[PDB]
RNA sequence: GCUUGGGCAGUCAAGCGCGACAUUGCUAUACCGAAGCAGAAUUCGGUAAUGUUACCGCAAUAGUAAUUGAACUUAGUACGAGAGGAACAGUUCAUUCGGAUAAUUGGUUUUUGCGGCUGUCUAUCAGGCAUUGCCGCGAAGCUACAUCCGCUGGAUUAUGGCUGAACGCCUCUAAGUCAGAAUCCAUGCUAGAACGCGGUGAU
RNA sequence: UUCAUCUAGACAGCCGGACGGUGGCCAUGGAAGUCGGAAUCCGCUAAGGAGUGUGUAACAACUCACCGGCCGAAUGAACUA
């Protein structure tokens, strides 16, 4: 999946889904760094509580601290609704919501 | 005078409250010390607004308004719209941004005189009645604050955007830390020209510099 | 199950030694300090006092 | 956690109401719970080594 | 202690019980702060109150067992075979059971390190008991007789001669530092309340929805009328729209020419 | 799976048999404690959450329902049960003078070649004064410490070429089974409406044999704290007119039900999937007690209802929005 | 009537020169009791055909279930020099498993469906043949990346107590007695004895 | 079964006495019988271990073993079946 992150990762690696945590790589001196990421979209359409079948254009995530401290300053591209919520760090450094 | 206050155990104030002079909104929620954390030093002097923006609690982040008038992203729903104008008065104005962008908390920070963003410019400055214009910074909003009676701004701030930026104000501008040293300005406490609200976190010489800023005392 | 009447002391007396004994006993044995330490904690309810009401 | 704080404590409120009635109470049964374990309870042999080695 | 701990690793049962043994001093060792490693400050000041000799011979004796035990572990009809599980196990037995003095010895000083009044280094520092509750213990801002004289690694007076001791004896034992005061008053000069605090503090630093109306508060609002939201719709007294909209049906529906 | 659903071994009986009914309470009135009716199509339901705290509080939430066919029940006599040692027993029976069609036909299986020879002789005793009937009636006063009522379902109402009305027992919690039998003595003959039972918001549970597969289902089943979203009636307005709506249209959806026909007459719609498919016939029971939760108090604020066509696929929710849709079409003009 | 956890050398000595307890040199969840348990955390111990016919009914008996974690609140409070930080109860969510359903979505496949079309023909009018025509779209069925729900009363192991002899003290125990376990029985749920039963319509 | 007490008062339960050199010597930041080391005396009185325990940094206070008073017959210790 790609980053969601303006720190430039050209790539994140490690079923986990949007607004979950588990421990990613930087596969392209990050390498073979582990640490936690958090899906912010999937590029797929589930049954929402609220009735509305969400859609994005690629998988993407963020990576930070166990805490969630973000790496980057600034999040690239839309992020989940349900992701932005659930992390108030990730809001923050959010832009634009689906 | 300034208040420690908490919410959900999460000193993160900015991110579920925003304050004004005649109103404030908070987030939905059955927590009675977020609305104590309001309460506690003027009562029911002003209403307080249990709302959402697109059913998030992210409200403080996505909410830029002043006393006079307030902004909601295009992601707002037309029944949160509603409830929110039957929860203030005609004198608040409020509209909403029909530009591609949810993030208005994160990118505008404003006060009832002035107002600070990343055409849109005339509708911000008509609903707020407010001029209409921070060191480069990637997300203003998220890492500033501002009042009538003075701003707070991140640490990383440059002396002379802050001095621009005060002469502009008319008013002093300092630039420094909140929830023990966290660079997150804009989303760990909310001031009015009269209240100033901060997290647990917030050690005392942050408050001190806080009170000082806005000259309470 | 006996009578209540009473500082911080509260006095109970009935004909029945056995019902004012239990009573006393369960309101002693309802306050207990789980997950406590006995010696540092001391809040309760405790047996003081046995006599007749005469 | 001072040199001595539960003890500064107990002198200066001091030991439960029912401490000392307690503890004669739990002596006096341990007369009667020895002859239980000795009647009841590998456990009870490992018991009964302990009460002759006693 | 060693006859507990004895019963407690053997209650569970050959390898297990060398490893068991062999965690429970890994934990006994590691878990203990080494007395000559810790701080040289702490260092000392742990000397001053335990037997440092005997800390470092029990600490060593607990490793020499545990090698011993590992050895042993390491070494090792019906009949025949099974003798020799009996005999690793009392040798492993007694080869703990020696353990009774130097257990014996920690036992004393794992509750006391338990509860120490230890500071970090870098914190800044008759009856004074009296004027240490007093003043606070942390009160951040903005074998005895050596531990007390270790104090060398402020001074208290007494303008008076409370609590019997001698003025002599406490000039006497002075012999930068702060003297706090509360023939016989000449020879005070030769030493030579947060006010003393504050003086020192230069070393310690250079060391509810409304209406228009409430007239029809009761109001819901469908906002759904068959099937369109006309809440988004909902202006006020649309007089123009009201006839735009509605002659046409009549007006161009007469030509009617779609077909 | 599950050891408490074993054996599985097909249900001998298509209608599902009440094996337990509600505590009776001595001070409460007579009341009944169990309605039937038949399962009728799903549909999506909207709504907004007012638990208090919640995720969604004070916003909208959306699930799946399903709508059960619950026309008027008729009762047709009164059974009194004894307490004995060997278990509850049966003493004494009476039925009403008369019976309705579907009653008869329940009693047949070759109903066309048959005389129906019905009720005759018990229907003509019942041209006595009274004293023969009064005496049963008082002998189940006298004994019969539990009462229970039998009535039947109005299949003909429904959709359903069945035209077989099913009989079932309704257990009556009242109390001074004196004054159970005295008001079941005027009720003889009398249709009651679903509204006497259940309401809005109430938590019930409903029990009926699952799916045939071609041993896979064709197993009775139960599920417990199943809320009445909306408790239909046909004598009043449009169903679909709720007070979050209040237009009129109704609930069935548009082109009728997918192989069900169309829902007018007294319904209930039920949170959750109840077991069984279409057509099935649903025993409704009130919990067997008093649920005391947050989700059984909670009311239902429908702002929303899925009425739209969705036989394979459907966008439309009235007739006059195809063409709206589509424009003026040539069969319009 | 299998079975389950130191040798050598010396002092022992209830008893019968042998012989008892010590002793000297090497070689998961949950609930209770104790700890210097200040809070948290932690350690040690314990529990685990039958009269025919049709309907409505009872239940002898067999099986049984829910489960793991997270958040507000109690709270940044009792506690504590600060670091750190409770629990009960009132609330909100999610994960595993189970009884079911297809309302949206979706893998789906004889709509062997719809517009056009390929090699080609009596040429658009009509698709014949291409073991199953192709393109794009798409029904029914399998069926989940889809959805609803998953219960309350006693009796009890250990444990803590009341009254009270043995033993004129005493004792939770010997006669009695209260609270109490992921334990037992009950409520509920599934089946209903071809050979358990009751009432009713019909000759 | 073997011993001890026993109408010169059996076991048990309460009350009283339970001292003087003395706070023995050493050990002392303070330890006086009871945080420790080594002997254990005289005067006595029906009865005091330079002390069997609880407890305080030390005294303080209670105490069992030792006797007396109120009490009234068998009781206690160890062994065998």
């Amino acid at each position: 999946m790609n980053c969601a992150d303006n720190s430039g990762a050209r790539n994140l690696y490690i079923a986990a889904s949007l607004g979950d945590m588990v421990m990613a790589t930087v596969k392209k001196e990050l390498r073979k760094k582990v640490m936690p990421a958090i899906v912010v979209r999937q590029a797929k359409s589930w049954r929402r509580r609220d009735g509305v079948f969400l859609y994005f254009e690629d998988n993407a995530g963020v990576i930070a601290n166990p805490k969630g401290e973000m790496k980057g300053s600034a999040i690239t591209g839309p992020v989940g609704k349900e992701c932005a919520d659930l992390w108030p760090r990730v809001a923050s450094n959010s832009g634009v919501v689906v | 005078m300034a208040t420690r206050t908490q919410f959900e155990n999460s000193n993160e104030i900015g991110v579920f409250s925003k304050l004004t002079n005649t109103y404030c909104l908070v987030a939905v929620g059955g927590s009675e010390n977020f609305y104590s954390a309001f309460e506690a030093e003027l009562g029911d002097a002003i209403p307080i607004v249990h709302t959402t923006i697109a059913g998030t609690r992210i409200i403080g982040r996505m909410t830029a308004g002043n006393r006079r008038g307030l902004l909601v992203p295009t992601q707002t729903t037309d029944q949160e719209l509603q409830h929110l104008r039957n929860s203030l008065p005609d004198s608040v104005k409020i509209q909403r941004v029909e530009e591609r962008l949810s993030a208005l908390g994160n990118v505008i920070c404003c006060n009832d005189y002035v107002a600070l963003v990343h055409e849109t410019e005339e509708l911000i400055s008509d609903v707020l009645g407010v001029e209409v214009f921070i060191s480069g910074n990637i997300l203003v909003g998220s890492y500033c604050s501002l009042s009538n009676q003075g701003g707070l701004v991140h640490p990383q701030t440059s002396v002379q955007d802050q001095e621009e930026l005060s002469s502009l104000l008319q008013v002093p501008l300092v630039a420094g830390t909140v929830n023990r040293g966290s660079s997150v300005v804009g989303a760990g406490m909310v001031v009015n020209d009269y209240l100033a609200v901060t997290g647990l976190d917030t050690t005392a010489p942050e408050l001190s510099v806080i009170e000082s800023i806005f000259r309470l005392q | 199950r006996v009578t209540i009447e009473f500082k911080d002391e509260i006095v109970l007396s009935g004909n029945s030694v056995e019902d004012v004994s239990q009573n006393a006993a369960d309101l002693q044995q309802i306050c207990r300090v789980r997950n406590k330490d006995i010696r540092k904690f001391l809040d309760g309810i405790y047996v003081s006092h046995k006599g007749f009401i005469t | 956690p001072q040199n001595d704080y539960i003890e500064r404590h107990i002198k200066q409120h001091g030991k439960r109401l029912d401490h000392e009635e307690r503890k004669r109470k739990r002596e006096a049964r341990e007369s009667h719970k020895i002859s239980e374990r000795a009647q009841k309870l590998w456990k009870g042999k490992q018991f009964a080594k302990k009460r002759y080695a006693e | 202690p060693a006859n507990d701990l004895l019963d407690i690793v053997l209650n569970r049962t050959v390898k297990y019980t060398g490893e068991g043994f062999v965690e429970k001093f890994e934990d006994i060792l590691k878990g203990f702060p080494n007395i000559n490693d810790v701080h040289p400050f702490h260092r000392d000041l742990m000397d001053t109150l335990y037997e440092k000799n005997h800390y470092k011979i029990s600490l060593a004796a607990i490793s020499r067992a545990k090698s011993l035990v590992e050895q042993v572990a390491r070494d090792y009809s019906l009949f025949q075979c099974k003798q020799l599980k009996r005999a690793a196990l009392g040798r492993m037995a007694t080869i703990v059971k020696k353990l009774r003095d130097p257990l014996a010895y920690l036992e004393q000083v794992r509750q006391h390190i338990g509860r120490l009044p230890s500071i970090d280094p870098n914190t800044r520092t008759v009856g004074k008991s009296s004027f240490l509750r007093c003043i606070t213990g942390h009160f951040d801002y903005k074998n005895i007789e050596m531990q007390s004289i270790y104090a060398i690694a402020l001074y208290f007076m007494d303008l008076s001669e409370q609590c019997g001791f001698t003025i002599e004896a406490q000039v006497k034992l002075f012999h930068s530092v702060m003297v706090v005061i509360n023939e016989r008053a000449q020879l005070l000069e030769s030493v030579k309340v947060m006010e003393v605090r504050n003086k020192a503090c230069e070393k310690l630093l250079a060391s509810k929805y409304l209406l228009e109306d409430d007239e029809w508060k009761n109001d819901i609002m469908p906002e759904i009328l068959d099937g369109k939201n006309v809440y988004d719709f909902l202006d006020p007294e649309i007089a123009a729209k009201l006839q735009a909209l509605e002659e046409e049906e009549e007006k161009l529906e007469n030509e009617g020419f779609y077909n | 799976g599950h050891l408490g659903f074993l054996p599985r071994k097909r249900a001998a009986s298509i209608r599902a048999r009440v094996k337990a009914f509600p505590k009776d309470d001595r001070s409460k009135p007579v009341a009944l404690t169990s309605f039937l009716g038949y399962k009728a199509g799903m549909t999506t339901i909207v709504r907004d959450l007012d638990r208090p705290g919640s995720k969604f509080h004070k916003r909208e939430v959306v699930e799946a329902v399903t709508v059960v066919d619950t026309p008027p029940v008729v009762v047709v006599g009164v059974v009194g049960y004894v307490e004995t040692p060997r278990g509850l027993r049966s003493l004494t029976t009476v039925w009403a003078e008369h019976l309705s069609d579907e009653v008869k036909r329940r009693f047949y299986k070759n109903w066309y070649k048959s005389k129906k020879k019905a009720f005759t002789k018990y229907s003509a005793k019942y041209a006595q004064d009274g004293a023969g009937i009064e005496r049963e009636l008082a002998r189940i006063k006298k004994y019969a410490s539990v009462v229970r009522v039998l009535v039947h379902t109005q299949i003909r109402k429904t959709p359903l070429a069945q035209k077989k009305a099913h009989l079932a027992e309704i257990q009556l919690n009242g109390g001074s089974i004196s004054e159970k039998v005295d008001w079941a003595r005027e009720h003889f003959e009398k249709t009651v409406a679903v509204d006497s039972v259940f309401e809005q918001n109430e938590m019930i549970d409903a029990i009926a044999v699952t799916k045939g597969h071609g041993q896979r289902g064709y197993h009775s089943r139960t599920s417990i704290n199943h809320k009445i979203y909306r408790v239909g009636k046909g004598d009043d307005e449009a169903n679909g007119a709720t007070s979050f709506d209040r237009t009129k249209k109704t609930i069935t959806p548009m082109g009728g039900f997918v192989h069900y026909g169309e829902i007018k007459n007294d319904f209930i719609m039920v949170k959750g999937c109840i077991p069984g498919n279409r057509k099935r016939i649903v025993t409704l029971r009130k919990s067997l007690y008093t649920n005391t939760s947050r989700k059984a108090l909670e009311e239902v604020s429908l702002k929303w209802i899925d009425t739209a066509s969705k036989f394979g696929k459907g966008r439309f929710q009235t007739p006059a929005e195809k063409h709206a849709f589509m424009g003026t079409l040539k069969k319009d003009l």
